């Protein structure tokens, strides 16, 4: 059983525009969010209960209802062109990029 | 018109502080407690439900200090082992486990100091030739518990306040979480047992009909999960061996005690549990685990970790402190006596306090313990991503933290505050 | 961003051992209650190793593997903990990191609050 | 507290009934000093109860008439409504939101008027 | 408590005259800690017998009238006998084996079945 | 205390109004030792302020009825003297020389006289 | 408590007793002398300890502190 996936994994994106990932897993619960750069540990931008995390100017956010998690990434910053992974206790996700 | 009402039968959760009470100084010093009332009986509370949270139970935080405090104030004016951290010369008396080491000591209240020996375990020692130091003569302070003082348990009531209550969830099999529909109300809680062990707990309470496991979150493996047996297992634990003390003088008013000899031959602590109940126990909570992991297979492979006294499973037995070898017993798996060597040591790192220990006195051997044993105190082993290979969920014992033996028992009571005040329309002058 | 300490990077021949350290702050080993370990292979997603919590030095294990080779412990008086993996194999290379977790209820999951920045472990002939 | 299971209408008697207080008086060196405390706590908060009854133009009773009309602005039900079905826990969970509204209207129209009444006709 | 000397009949002015409290009020570092405790009791005490006179439909009065008959099944005298001649030393000597009796009878009569009472008045 | 800044005469309604205690109950290591004694002094005062309401037959009410003339051989003004201009802050200072005597007055006519003959009317 | 060297001054009721004194708030320690009763002194040659200078705990009295009973 994979326990958690997610997807796209690939985006074509237009910076201005607002951006979309997504994770889904067996036995629900809570899931967080992480992002990084090559050479650094990732951050945390979304606390498992879908509160934003310090550090971050109000640009992640999401929410469940239901084995999915869905979050945005406001317009599509260049700045935040991270490695993204959820996190699920013990599993993780194989992860997206976003690129332009 | 709005008439006003005194003894009107509401409440709130509320904190405070709990009274200790007794069924009538060692540690728990329950002489300083008030008795508590003949026939101490509950209220049953007929239509009236409660919501219950045992991980959220400040009753259990309040024990916790207490006996912290109890163990830390007939600690206090014992003797100190530290004067005594130097670094010894030994020799080795399965092999050395108890050996005869030997220092000119520089306490015996005088000027002229003196060569000395003292019987040691090995469990104790930290090699440094064929010289040694003990394991607590580092970095952090020894006393040695007074010979006066035994442990002893005591049952011990907590009690509220008077404008206050404990509401008691009487339901079965309830799992100390949500809300409970079968609830009765006392001044006073029954009389818990402190219980001083790791992996396997004591004598306390049972399940009503068949084991029930508890936790605040079943999938989170950093949490652990306890299990309470609706029947017990008894075991019997021995050091059968006889042995003399001997004292060092440490302060013109103090006296340190070690073994002053090893009287007949060397023979290991060990344990002795039946292996009928033991096997069943096992078999009746892999089949309660099934049902909350639904339908894997479930096995015990031994314990692991680092340190012993949360590696091997731990126990008090009168004034001494045992470490037995569990390896023995958690094993096996469904899908559907026996004995466990055991080891004795001096120094405790008692509530696992980061500077501080407890040195044991000699008991002189002849040690004889007992015990139902209870429940168990388990966490899981792992999981990660995977490639759709295979399954099996595997159990271990866990420990070191004692607000989980004290919760396995709080778990049935909350505290509320009484509000008898209010009022409600009526018609009046 | 408070960084935590890793012993260095470097190179192993294959069943070789490694020291991997992570040391901290006395304020923030204290306010942890987990030490996480995680692997980054080059071109791998994020592989949870395992934990030892801060208190007990008690274990739990991703991989069976880990559970196996890698012993995760604690040292309250040094303010550090440390993952020994013995048995190394080339399948091994990769970046390992410490990490720390602050949360400590029921339903908050789990965390990455503080990070080390990491230690690129080679294994090759 | 028995009878928490009940109606607050059936308390129109049950709460007489019940009568007994379960704070202080009749109900009632680390341990030492937690008992101390407690001791007190008791104390400190029967008498803030008495001092409310007291203010409110109320004394040792356990039913009391007041001078305030109730209001259906704070919640409008008829008095079956609340005296059946209803139990006391129940009922207190929108008071909350008015008690001290209550609360202030009482100790105004049963006592402070009423006294400043009663010492003019002392005088006369 | 001088008044201690002579019969509980010579009382029925004597307790009226004593009238003071000898209990908390206006009678009212291991000394300091001994002192709070003391003063702590004293509260304790005179609130439990203030708490029972309340109970008892009874208020801040010496003399406290009743709503329960006198049981002859506890003691069998005449008035004069216990009025005259002995002193309440020697009267609570058999009350004590009844106190607790008269105790929820007087709670009842006087008090609960009073208000239930006042209650149905109030609404009427 | 705001009241303060007023005639006797204005806090005939003002005592009333004001009428909440600024002790115990509703207004209410070495640290927690501090706190502790203050809230048992609190109490204290509490009840020995109520105590001496209830020994002069007054109960808990702002205003209370007396069985005592004035006396003039203790101070000697028109009530209109003392009601106008003068302040309670500024009564007082005279009353002190005369309190214990009043306080003796209010507790045998209110009290003791009263309820002596309170019993023999429940008797007859 | 150490053992001292003493010398005799009804006889010798009260002695002048010296030592190595190891107190002294200080490194340096040094021989110093002191008049004891011979009530208070256990023999141990004209070495001695005091009597309390065994298995028992001595402290002085604060020479701040009077007893005064006091009713
Ligand atoms: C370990 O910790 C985790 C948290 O990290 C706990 O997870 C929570 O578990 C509870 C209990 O299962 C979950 O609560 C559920 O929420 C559902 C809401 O979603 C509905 O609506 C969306 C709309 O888009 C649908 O997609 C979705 O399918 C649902 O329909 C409720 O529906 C659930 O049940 C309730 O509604 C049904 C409706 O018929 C009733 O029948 C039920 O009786 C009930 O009323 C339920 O409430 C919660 O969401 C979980 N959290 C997360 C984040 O997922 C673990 O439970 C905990 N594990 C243990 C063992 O303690
Ligand atoms: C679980 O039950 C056991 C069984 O009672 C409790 O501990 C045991 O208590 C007995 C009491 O008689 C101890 O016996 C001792 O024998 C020596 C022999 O000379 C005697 O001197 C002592 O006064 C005492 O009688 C026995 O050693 C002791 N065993 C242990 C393990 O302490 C045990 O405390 C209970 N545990 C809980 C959590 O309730
Ligand atoms: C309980 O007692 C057992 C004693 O048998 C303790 O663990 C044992 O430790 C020995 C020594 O490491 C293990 O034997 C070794 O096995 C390896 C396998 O390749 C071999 O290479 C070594 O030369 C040696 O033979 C032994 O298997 C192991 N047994 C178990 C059950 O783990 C055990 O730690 C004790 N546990 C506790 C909690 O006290
Ligand atoms: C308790 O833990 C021990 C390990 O610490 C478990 O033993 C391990 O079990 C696995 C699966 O059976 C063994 O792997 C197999 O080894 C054979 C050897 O030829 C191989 O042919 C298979 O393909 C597979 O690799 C592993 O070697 C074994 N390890 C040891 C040290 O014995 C044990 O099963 C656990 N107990 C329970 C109840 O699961
Ligand atoms: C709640 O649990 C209590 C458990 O004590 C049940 O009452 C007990 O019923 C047994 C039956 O023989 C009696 O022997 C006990 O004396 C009863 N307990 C008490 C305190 O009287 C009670 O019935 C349960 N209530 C509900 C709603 O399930
Ligand atoms: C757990 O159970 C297994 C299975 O019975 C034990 O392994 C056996 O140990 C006996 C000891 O003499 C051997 O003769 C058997 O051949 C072993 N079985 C196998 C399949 O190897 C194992 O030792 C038990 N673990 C503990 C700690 O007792
Ligand atoms: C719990 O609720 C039930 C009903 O909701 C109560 O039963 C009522 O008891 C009164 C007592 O005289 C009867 O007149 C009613 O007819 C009963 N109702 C029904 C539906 O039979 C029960 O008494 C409640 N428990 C408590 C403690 O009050
Ligand atoms: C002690 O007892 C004697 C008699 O037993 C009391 O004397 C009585 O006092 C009253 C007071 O008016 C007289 O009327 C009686 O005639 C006296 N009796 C006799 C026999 O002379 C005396 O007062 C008692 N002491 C106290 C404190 O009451
Ligand atoms: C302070 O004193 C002045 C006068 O001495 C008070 O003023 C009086 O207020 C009443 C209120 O209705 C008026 O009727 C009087 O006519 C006022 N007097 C004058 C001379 O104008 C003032 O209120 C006092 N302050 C307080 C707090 O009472
Ligand atoms: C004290 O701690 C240090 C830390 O490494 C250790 O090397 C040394 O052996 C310890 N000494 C004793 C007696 O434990
Ligand atoms: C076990 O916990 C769940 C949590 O939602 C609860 O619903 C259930 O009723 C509990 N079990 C019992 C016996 O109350
Ligand atoms: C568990 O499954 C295996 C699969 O072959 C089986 O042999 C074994 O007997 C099962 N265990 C039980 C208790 O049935
Ligand atoms: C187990 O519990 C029973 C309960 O009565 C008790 O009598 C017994 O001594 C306890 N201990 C053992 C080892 O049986
Ligand atoms: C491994 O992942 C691939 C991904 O598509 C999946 O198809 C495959 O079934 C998985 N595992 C196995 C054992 O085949
Ligand atoms: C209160 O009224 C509701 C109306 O549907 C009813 O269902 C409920 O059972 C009633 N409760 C009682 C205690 O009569
Ligand atoms: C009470 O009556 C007895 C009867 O003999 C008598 O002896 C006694 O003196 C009387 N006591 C008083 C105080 O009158
Ligand atoms: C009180 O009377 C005196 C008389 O001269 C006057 O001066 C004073 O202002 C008056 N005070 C008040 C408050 O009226
Ligand atoms: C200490 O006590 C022993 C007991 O016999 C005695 O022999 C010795 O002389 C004592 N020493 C002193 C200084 O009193």
């Amino acid at each position: 059983e994979i326990v958690l996936t997610q997807s796209p994994g690939t985006l074509s994106l237009s910076p201005g525009e607002t951006a979309s990932l997504s994770c889904t897993a067996a036995s629900y619960g809570h899931m967080t969010w992480y992002q990084k750069k090559p050479g650094q540990p990732p951050k945390l931008l979304i606390f498992a209960t879908s509160k934003r995390a310090s550090g971050i100017p109000d640009r992640f956010s999401g929410s469940q209802f239901g084995k999915q998690y869905t979050l945005t990434i406001t317009r599509m910053e260049p700045e935040d062109f991270a490695r993204y992974y959820c996190q699920q206790l013990e599993f993780f996700g194989q992860g997206t990029r976003l690129e332009i | 018109w709005v008439t006003v009402y005194y003894g009107v039968p509401v409440w709130k959760e509320a904190t405070t502080t709990l009274f200790c009470a007794s069924d009538a100084r060692n540690v728990w010093a329950t002489h300083a407690c008030v008795p508590t009332d003949p026939n101490p009986q509950e209220v049953v509370l007929e239509n009236v439900t409660e919501n219950f949270n045992m991980w959220k139970n400040d009753m259990v935080e309040q024990m916790h200090e207490d006996i912290i405090s109890l163990w830390d104030q007939s600690l206090k004016p014992c003797v100190k082992l530290t004067p005594l951290c130097v670094t010894l010369n030994c020799t080795d008396y399965e092999r050395g486990e108890i050996k005869n080491c030997s220092f000119n000591i520089t306490t015996s209240i005088r000027d002229k100091v003196q060569k000395e020996y003292a019987l040691f375990y090995k469990l104790d020692i930290v090699p440094i030739n064929n010289s040694y130091r003990l394991i607590n003569c580092n970095t952090s302070v020894i006393k040695q518990a007074c010979p006066k003082v035994s442990f002893e348990p005591i049952p011990i009531h907590y009690c509220a306040p008077a404008g206050f209550a404990i509401l008691k969830c009487n339901d079965k099999k309830f799992n100390g979480t949500g809300p409970c529909t079968n609830v009765s109300t006392v001044q006073c809680t029954h009389g818990i047992r402190p219980v001083v062990s790791t992996q396997l707990l004591l004598n306390g309470s049972l399940a009503e009909k068949e084991v029930v496991i508890r936790s605040q979150n079943f999938t989170n493996n950093a949490k652990v999960i306890i299990v309470q047996l609706n029947e017990s297992v008894v075991i019997n634990c021995t050091r059968p061996n006889n042995n003399t003390r001997k004292s060092i003088h440490i302060a013109p008013g103090r006296w340190f005690y070690t073994t002053g000899a090893i009287i007949g031959d060397i023979r290991q602590a060990h344990c002795n549990i039946s292996r009928v109940k033991w096997n069943n126990t096992l078999k009746q909570i892999a089949t309660k685990l099934r049902e909350q992991f639904k339908n894997k297979t479930i096995a015990f492979n031994q314990s692991s970790g680092g340190d012993p006294e949360i590696v091997m499973h731990s126990f008090n037995c009168g004034g001494e402190f045992f470490y037995c070898n569990t390896t023995q017993l958690f094993n096996s798996t469904w899908n559907d006596h026996i004995t466990l060597p055991c080891r004795i040591k001096q120094i405790i790192n008692m509530w696992q306090k980061v500077g501080k220990a407890m040195y044991a006195p000699p008991i002189r051997g002849q040690i004889r313990c007992s015990s139902n044993i209870t429940g168990l105190l388990l966490t899981r082993d792992g999981g990660s991503n995977e490639n759709k290979t295979s399954e099996t969920e595997t159990f271990r014992p866990a420990g070191g933290d004692m607000r989980d033996n004290w919760r396995s028992e709080l778990y049935k009571y909350k505290v509320v505050k009484i509000e008898p005040l209010g009022v409600a329309p009526t018609k009046c002058k | 961003q408070v960084q935590l300490v890793q012993s260095g990077s470097g190179v192993k021949k294959p069943g070789a051992s490694v020291r991997v350290s992570c040391w901290t702050s006395e304020d923030i080993f204290e306010r942890t209650e987990l030490i996480h370990w995680v692997r980054q292979a080059p071109g791998q997603g994020l592989e949870w190793i395992g934990w030892v919590k801060t208190v007990t030095g008690a274990v739990n294990f991703g991989s069976p593997d880990f559970r196996q080779r890698v012993s995760l412990t604690r040292d309250r008086d040094l303010f550090t903990a440390h993952m020994d993996i013995r048995g190394l194999t080339q399948g091994d290379t990769a970046t390992y990191f410490c990490a720390r977790q602050k949360f400590y209820t029921g339903g908050q999951g789990w965390y990455f609050d503080l990070w080390g920045r990491g230690t690129l472990i080679v294994v090759s002939s | 507290l028995g009878a928490a299971g009940s109606t607050m209408g059936a308390a129109s008697m049950t709460l007489t009934v019940q009568a007994r207080q379960l704070l202080s008086g009749i109900v009632q060196t680390v341990w030492g000093i937690k008992q101390l405390q407690a001791r007190v706590l008791a104390v400190e908060r029967y008498l803030r109860d008495q001092q409310l009854l007291g203010i409110w133009g109320c004394s040792g009773k356990l039913i009391c008439c007041t001078a305030v009309p109730w209001n259906n602005s704070w919640s409008n039900r008829s008095l079956d409504m609340i005296w059946n079905n209803m139990t006391w826990i129940e009922w207190e969970r929108e008071i909350d939101n008015y008690t001290g509204l209550i609360y202030n209207l009482l100790e105004e129209s049963q006592n402070q008027q009423e006294k400043n009444e009663q010492e003019l006709l002392e005088l006369d």
